[PDB]
């Protein structure tokens, strides 16, 4: 119905796979 | 390691219809892009093939329901995600003034392609007010979308 949850999860899917990326710091 | 929930899974397959918008069972690189661009990010086309090959377990370039699945428990299971959650409430609190309005909200869904109707705007928001003051906070967030 009025779920920001399926919109906010998803984002999450791919926010998380952008973080993922443990520092390149080097 | 602990067998994902027949609840979890549910609540995946919800967040995995968010990044697939053509129903065809597949998350692409435009797919992903999309997302990630509403969410204030600006990956390059290099970027998003690597963010996909990660989680494509058959090498077919896009990410299907059950690889999705593997990404989500990986998520859960090393430490307890958070920044995924963190990093999405920003994409909603246009203002960055720690709350989500209406208004915001009505933005961002009008932009992901979802006109709503007043009605619905109104639902949603009012059943992540646990605290009644109009808007949605970042632990009102959390509880929405953390589930069970
Ligand atoms: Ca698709
Ligand atoms: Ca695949
Ligand atoms: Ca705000
Ligand atoms: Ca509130």
């Amino acid at each position: 119905k009025r779920r920001w949850k399926k919109n906010f999860i998803a984002v999450s899917a791919a926010n998380r796979f952008k973080k993922i990326s443990s520092s390149g710091a080097l | 390691a602990d067998q994902l929930t027949e609840e979890q899974i549910a609540e995946f397959k919800e967040a995995f219809s968010l990044f697939d918008k053509d129903g065809d069972g597949t998350i692409t690189t435009k797919e992903l892009g999309t997302v990630m661009r509403s969410l204030g990010q600006n990956p390059t086309e290099a970027e998003l093939q690597d963010m996909i090959n990660e989680v494509d377990a058959d090498g077919n370039g896009t990410i299907d329901f059950p690889e999705f699945l593997t990404m989500m428990a990986r998520k859960m299971k090393d430490t307890d995600s958070e920044e995924e959650i963190r990093e999405a409430f920003r994409v909603f609190d246009k203002d960055g003034n720690g709350f989500i309005s209406a208004a915001e909200l009505r933005h961002v869904m009008t932009n992901l392609g979802e006109k709503l109707t007043d009605e619905e705007v109104d639902e949603m928001i009012r059943e992540a007010d646990i605290d009644g003051d109009g808007q949605v906070n970042y632990e009102e967030f959390v509880t929405m979308m953390t589930a069970k």
